């Protein structure tokens, strides 16, 4: 009941440059579906060699 | 000093920062569409055939 709002919050600092949270982070939420889907978890990547591109996040009006 | 073992806890209390969300829940801001290509203004014959 509060992971989506740390995902948000994860979010929300990535975007602003906040708390020394880097703008390449992937913050991934895979839910819990109760269905044999993605194995759930909350998992964050900070590390090089990913891929990443921009998109507009359209709740903050930002890149 | 004995350090005996007390009783089993009521329950859990669990402090922790709440997000702000005056900010969002706004109406979305999205990137303003580039407009279509419109033919400009001033085009003219400038070809006249010869003779």
């Amino acid at each position: 009941d509060l992971a989506p709002g740390i995902a948000d919050s994860l979010r929300h600092f990535k975007v602003l440059r906040e708390k020394r949270i880097p703008p390449w982070m992937e913050v991934v939420l895979i839910p819990m579906t109760g269905k044999p889907s993605l194995y759930p978890g909350l998992f964050l990547f900070t590390t090089p060699c990913r891929l990443v591109r921009p998109v507009q996040n359209l709740a903050l009006g930002k890149e | 000093g004995g350090l005996t073992c007390a009783s089993a806890p009521q329950g859990t209390l669990r402090i922790l920062e709440g997000p702000q969300q005056s900010l969002s829940g706004s109406p979305l801001q999205p990137i303003p569409a580039s407009p279509p290509p419109q033919i400009p203004p001033g085009l003219r014959p400038r070809f006249c055939a010869f003779g």
